[PDB]
C-alpha cells in the first residue's frame, strides 16, 4: 500500500550489477506490481555472482 | 455418418481454438504481457517461439 | 563487502496494491478504444455487464 518511485531508485552508489529476472530493468515504473518484498545482507566479494 | 462429419469439424475447430492457450516453454501465453514487461532484444526469442 | 539488495515480487494477475504513480484516465462507453485496466493493454468496446 504505497508508490513506490524508481526516479528516486537511480543510481546512488556505483552499482556493479543491476541485475534483473523477467522483468526490463528500465520498465519497472510503468509496470504495476503485487506484494513486493525487500531484502538486506552483506556477502564477501568474490561471492557477488 | 452425416452426424460424424460435424463431430470431427467441430473437434478440429476446437482443438485448434483451445491451442491458443499453450505456452510453448514462454513466460506467458499473451502477447501484451511478454512485450510489456521484457526490452524487444529479449523479447525476441518469446515472440519468435 | 558487499551490501546486496534483491527484490521479489509475484505478478501473475492479482488485484494490484503498490506499483507507481500512472495518470488516471476517464469512463468512455460505446467506442472501439484502448484500455489499460491494471496493466492489461487491449481494445475493443466497453459496453456495460
Amino acid at each position: 500500500n504505497c508508490v513506490a518511485d524508481y526516479s528516486v531508485l537511480y543510481n546512488l552508489a556505483p552499482f556493479f550489477t543491476f541485475k534483473c529476472y523477467g522483468v526490463s530493468p528500465t520498465k519497472l515504473n510503468d509496470l504495476c506490481f503485487t506484494n513486493v518484498y525487500a531484502d538486506s545482507f552483506v556477502i564477501r566479494g568474490d561471492e557477488v555472482r | 455418418k452425416l452426424q460424424d462429419v460435424v463431430n470431427h469439424n467441430a473437434q478440429a475447430l476446437n482443438t485448434l481454438v483451445k491451442q491458443l492457450s499453450s505456452k510453448f516453454g514462454a513466460i506467458s501465453s499473451v502477447l501484451n504481457d511478454i512485450f510489456s514487461r521484457l526490452d524487444p532484444p529479449e523479447a525476441e526469442v518469446q515472440i519468435d517461439r | 563487502p558487499y551490501r546486496v539488495v534483491v527484490l521479489s515480487f509475484e505478478l501473475l494477475h492479482a488485484p494490484a496494491t503498490v506499483c507507481g504513480p500512472k495518470k488516471s484516465t476517464n469512463l468512455v462507453k460505446n467506442k472501439c478504444v484502448n484500455f489499460n485496466f491494471n496493466g492489461l493493454k487491449g481494445t475493443g468496446v466497453l459496453t456495460e455487464s
